[PDB]
């Protein structure tokens, strides 16, 4: 596991898509 | 390049198959950069902010598509959301239900970058990363900037440079490890995380 816990923020709101 | 054939064609047996895809030339010379003109037109607009963890060294704004302005940005999501949705059921086994908005990052330069990551570590729903390159001829020897991606169970290196007109696809989660070597030139691109609808209701929970 080369991973690290340092994400990109997901940002503030989410879009429905496709169904 | 048909549209919904390319996604059935290339990106679904790329991203099933070996984790990562690229596609080049994705859209064209005028409207990448008619792409460009609307972004540094936005870079302009001292809106930006730093980046922002869920180190590194961009600064960004998120665009939904709906600005007046942002017309050609709003087309890219249009296309990227078609192909998603035309592919739904195919990739692996995720059921995409959603999307954040659009992460327009830009680096400075002065060799600031973004340390080895993972986009979704804790399983927060993001199952796909899309990222389109828009900065014209990008000369990595000199200019760095480079995504450098560690595979998992591949033993070779996965070095993207950001190219004008440049779409990317890579899982996520813990498979797709990246970098983004300092960069010593001005370096923009635009993001789109992509929601597992399964997932994302897990991480509610
Ligand atoms: O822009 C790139 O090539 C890579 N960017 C990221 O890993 C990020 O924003 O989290
Ligand atoms: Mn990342």
């Amino acid at each position: 596991d080369a991973c690290t816990l340092l994400a990109p923020a997901a940002g503030d709101t989410i879009i429905s898509l496709c169904f | 390049l048909p549209a919904l054939k390319l996604a059935l064609e290339y990106i679904v047996p790329a991203m099933n198959k070996h984790g990562i895809c690229v596609v080049d030339d994705f859209l064209g010379k005028e409207t990448g950069q008619q792409i460009g003109d609307e972004v540094r037109a936005l870079h302009d607009t001292g809106k930006f902010t730093d980046g922002q963890l869920v180190i590194r060294g961009d600064k960004i704004t998120w665009i939904e598509g709906k600005e007046p302005g942002c017309e050609t940005i709003g087309l890219l999501m249009s296309s990227m959301d078609d192909l998603i949705c035309h592919c739904n059921g195919k990739l692996g086994s995720y059921k995409i239900n959603g999307r954040t908005k659009a992460m327009v990052a830009c680096y400075p330069g002065n060799g600031t970058g973004y340390v080895r990551h993972c986009d979704n570590p804790n399983g927060d729903g993001r199952c796909v990363t899309c990222i389109y390159y828009l900065n014209k001829d990008w000369d990595a020897k000199v200019s760095g900037g480079i995504l450098r991606i560690f595979p998992e169970g591949k033993a070779q290196f996965a070095d993207i440079e950001p190219k004008f007109d440049r779409l990317l696809f890579f899982w996520s989660d813990r498979r797709n490890p990246h970098e983004v070597q300092p960069a010593y030139a001005t370096r923009y691109a635009i993001t789109v995380w992509y929601f597992d609808a399964d997932e994302r209701a897990a991480a509610k929970v």
